[PDB]
């Protein structure tokens, strides 16, 4: 009840922003809208949770301090510190059930809830551990995030598969119509392990990465995943389910390969999409010798047609696709040329960067 | 739309 | 119809974007989602409207063309032209009830509605002024306009001519903003109310370029010419309150303070104000301002500022959002506040300029 | 909140 600390604003701002950002989603449970503050030894720990995931930040206390703990409204405390001027010294002390914040001639009195009432952390043990650059995790998530299901009745699809095996880390996401897979080497021999990170967890893991030189350290348990970057520790529950065996649906023997410029292909699909059915978004692809024709029609009987020069020397074919699924892939590919691998008009197509096998995308066609 | 499975 | 024209992509984009402004997602009448296209002589005219206001753009046709007119879906046609590559030549021609757009190896067939189905007034007052002056007049007062107030005449902006000045006024009954600018022309005394969206639309057509703006005010409409764009809006048929009556008559209490320090102090105190009523308190005494705020959880904020004040001590409450709106609109170094008592309005303005003035009514302590 | 009228 006698916690005291003084911290410079810029050493407190990012911790508060990171731990407080995800909070406020459980309005019937007031204490989950608060941050747990703990002063012990020379460290201030800041914890916020929604019971599904948790964010912890450590702040070094260089100025005199006194041990203690409390909980305070997260966003208000963040807004106060961010509203103070650059360079401000933020003196905090507990006085009964009020937390007092002083800086210059700005004084604030916040309401508290006892630290003893804060949900005590999930106790779990790590089963797999590895380190990798932040940029590599950045790439793995961006390459597949868009293919995750949104509010699918199949809860096990509303997340991202994280797969470790040998020297490879792999992410997979699918909604049953389209699939994205991305693999990166990490340089450690790892045991074979597959876990599903919930959608919200993926986003939060995404947003704590600053690309900087700090490495990322991942610990995977049986029911939780943890990411440690610098002075931040993020923990999330795993989705307790089984991801589909995606290897079975990867096109087995695509004998027809098409290559085209990524941008020209994307700008052509994007124009044709304008006159596609606004709900079903169907477009038609006609592939012939070194030529791709894209058409679109809508209930108003309006029509678009695009003809592109491509590299294709296979059987003539027609195949329908949801143009949004196609455009999402081309937007996710940040490359010069793309390769499309086809089988027939009723089978999926595999799309990739022509110059890299790192990421692959499988899109199921439409019956147009 | 056709499905992957 | 015989309408034909071929125009370079970048000559159509800004016209299409401007004429699309008055259109909103999902109109009530299908033709209101279309743009009217008219080819006559060497000009292509594009018009879009929501029946309350209308935007017209003229485009010179140097390439071969044939006269005619039709209407086409605004969003689809703009998206097609903007989706084509930079430098694209856009060929348009009609085939029955469809409008065809060709460029490179891109073909588009759009549905049309007859131009005859596409939706006259006299000018009473006219004047010209720089685009930047109209922009400032609107920016200085727009935020004080009412939003869907049952008093419909407040859901807009007063445009007032008097002597040689053009003046805008906006209020929602709780706060008021007025801005006056000289325009170098002898004007008749006149007053009209422009609806919110017309103000916004007029605001967006100004690019602060070297082209002057030409304004025509009728009895029931206002029109603005900028370059090759013509914007017309109906006026709000109502009586605007006499704003001269609300300027504090004889404010004996004057306060001056740094705008930014004052702004940041109110912003921090607002954090612990009631989330619905946003009330804060000002305690003004000799060269000191104290700002306090509390909320139903009994949390409290206090900010103390050095100011220049010599009037009688007093306490007064305000909606901090109204105060912050004024300080954000004032893009200046120091602010002057003019007070009377705890239950009377306050006048706020830049200490170095009376061009704009802001009047905020206090809250019950 | 008080009104200006
Ligand atoms: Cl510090
Ligand atoms: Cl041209
Ligand atoms: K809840």
């Amino acid at each position: 009840s006698h916690m005291k600390f003084t911290v410079e604003r810029e050493h407190l701002l990012k911790p508060l922003q990171q731990v407080s950002g995800p909070l406020g989603g459980r309005p019937t449970l007031p204490i989950l809208g608060n941050l747990l503050l703990q002063v012990a030894d020379g460290t201030l720990s800041l914890t916020g949770t929604d019971l599904e995931m948790e964010m912890v930040a450590r702040v070094a206390l260089v100025q005199p301090h006194e041990p203690g703990a409390t909980t305070v409204p997260a966003r208000k405390f963040f807004d106060i510190c961010r509203g103070l001027p650059e360079g401000a010294e933020i003196a905090v002390q507990l006085e009964g059930e009020r937390m007092l914040v002083r800086s210059g001639r700005s004084r604030f009195s916040l309401s508290t809830l006892p630290a003893a009432d804060f949900p005590n952390l999930d106790d779990w043990q790590s089963e797999v551990e590895f380190t990798l650059p932040q940029a590599t995790m950045k790439r793995l998530i961006e390459a597949t995030q868009f293919s995750m299901a949104h509010q699918d009745v199949r809860y096990y699809l509303n997340g991202m598969l994280f797969e470790t095996e040998g020297e490879e880390l792999r992410t997979v996401a699918t909604d049953g119509h389209r699939l994205a897979v991305c693999s990166m080497p990490i340089g450690q021999s790892l045991p074979s392990h597959s876990v599903i990170v919930p959608r919200k967890g993926v986003i939060e893991l995404m947003r704590m990465l600053d690309g900087g030189d700090n490495p990322l350290r991942v610990q995977i348990g049986s029911n939780n995943i943890r990411a440690h970057v610098g002075d931040f520790i993020f923990t999330s529950k795993l989705v307790d389910g089984r991801f589909p065996d995606y290897r079975r649906v990867l096109p087995k023997n695509p004998d027809k390969h098409l290559e085209a410029g990524c941008d020209l292909l994307k700008q052509a699909f994007a124009r044709a999409a304008i006159l596609s059915n606004e709900k079903f978004r169907g477009v038609r692809l006609y592939v012939s010798e070194n030529q791709l024709k894209i058409t679109a029609n809508n209930p108003e009987q309006e029509e678009a047609e695009e003809i592109l020069d491509v590299t294709y020397s296979g059987a003539e074919m027609e195949i329908g696709f949801n143009v949004s699924y196609v455009l999402d892939v081309l937007n996710a590919l940040k490359c010069e040329n793309v390769r499309m691998m086809l089988t027939d008009s009723v089978s999926s197509v595999q799309i990739e960067d022509a110059a890299s096998q790192s990421a692959a995308y499988v899109v199921m066609p439409m019956r147009l | 739309q056709a499905x992957l499975f």
